[PDB]
RNA sequence: UUUUU
RNA sequence: UUUUU
RNA sequence: UUUUU
RNA sequence: UUUUU
RNA sequence: UUUUU
């Protein structure tokens, strides 16, 4: 049982077995790819920051929102450590050239950021901040316990189990409000009025009917 | 790691 | 066209097919992304996405096991629900028409997908309607004559 | 007349940046990806999405 | 015209010292981290927050 | 499975390894290194006392 | 659009 | 229908 | 993120 | 889909 | 029937 459309074939069975999209690049969690492209152009642009010197700065960029979390009210500076010193980039052409929202532009870096929770790991206890936030007492699924973590088809059900805990846990039923206050604020109409020498009053031209009885 | 300017260039 | 179909298909595997659908939807050409808009699908759509797309029901079914076959495949709709299954992501996609030749045990994974995915939707009927002008017209005269813009000739007056 | 043609628009200044027209800023429209629809003259056809209506 | 070159100067001034222009002290904005956007004369592009909008 | 951008790696690898900040230092509960600094600097200036005691 | 000292 | 700068 | 005197 | 600072 | 992004 096949589609039809006036008798005719709706499918092509021949590209139906040569079609391996990688059931990633074809979410709608994850930001296209001209426009994770058109993001990473506009951060160097406002940065001025050589190309050479760029992949460095996402590297901090990734580790400061794998602590942190990438919320489209994220504002001020992101820090990165040079050394033993600090380094305070702005946040603003971040979250200001995101364009679906942070979130899917940052789950290009979701297996990224899950094997640098591992490496980290190896070395020290290191659980993020964020699984410091949601309270997740395993230790273990610290790996999977960060904002932005992308879930594919091959991870740990008990991933997805924490994972979709820590989003209902952080959620807490955000009533999405569309509107707020608009910018037309005079609801009055224009006094187009005229004043004169003769008015009596400034609100008020001449009484008529006064009888004075 | 570049150090960063406030109101620099290109804007 | 039928190879943009092929694609749309599995788009549509992957994420929902709900009404509210916008934005481009991407296929795989290679390796680069092409982006098609949405538009026209859901514009056209005439009862709504999911009786056109389940059209596409059994053939998405077959496609989720031919992608099995190599890889782990399970559509993303089906980790939203978090189906801890796994074999039954033949049938966790989101316009999958339950036909009487499909197992039991997947009837009720379905429903258990749809019940969970619903959450109890007061569908509303209506919302604000386009009529905004509550108050009727100033049809009144103004006059140079006039005493005040909302009064004509104070009248009864007495001063006293 | 020209309203599916600045609809058009509005997706294709959105491919490549976030652009929300200033009718949508000063409506404050929270959502952007409305902002297809957020314009002064648009003409609200029966292929129009709901929740654009 | 001076709109977003403005904006980074109160950021600019935030850097050093609690820095709120006075038009965010008679409006009695609380917050502090919307100073940047807290002055008279903000152009409010697509481009900025929905809070500060 | 790393990011591309134009078909070129968004990221360095080789700093990946080498990167280590203490988890601490690059938290937001935690104010940064300069606002402490200036913090510590104008609390002593506005007590008038050594940098010994 | 103007009206924010 | 008009009224959205 | 802020809100714990 | 958005909402997790 | 619609409501599952």
């Amino acid at each position: 049982r096949m589609p039809k459309s006036k008798g005719a074939t709706v499918l092509n069975l021949e590209h139906l077995l040569e079609y391996a999209p990688q059931q990633i690049d074809i979410s709608n969690t994850r930001a296209t790819q001209s426009q994770f492209d058109t993001w990473y152009e506009a951060v160097q642009l406002a940065y001025d920051i050589g190309e050479t010197e760029m992949p460095t700065v996402m590297n901090g960029l990734m580790v400061w929102c794998i602590e942190n979390g990438t919320s489209p009210n994220i504002n001020g500076v992101w820090v990165m450590m040079d050394g033993d010193e600090q380094v305070e980039y702005p946040l603003k052409p971040i979250v200001e050239n995101a364009k679906p929202t942070l979130r899917q532009i940052m789950a290009h870096f979701s297996d990224v950021a899950e094997a640098y929770i591992e490496m980290r790991n190896k070395k020290e206890p290191y659980m993020p901040r964020y699984g410091l936030v949601r309270n997740l007492r395993d230790g273990s699924l610290a790996r999977y316990a960060f904002d932005f973590y992308e879930v594919t088809s091959r991870t740990p059900v008990r991933a997805r189990e924490a994972h979709i805990q820590m989003k209902a846990a952080a959620l807490k039923s955000a009533q999405s409000r569309l509107f707020g206050l608009d910018g037309g604020i005079s609801t009055q109409e224009e006094n187009t009025e005229r004043h004169t020498t003769e008015d009596v009053s400034p609100s008020m031209h001449t009484l008529l009917g006064v009888k004075n009885m | 790691v570049p150090r960063i300017k406030a109101i620099t260039s290109k804007m």
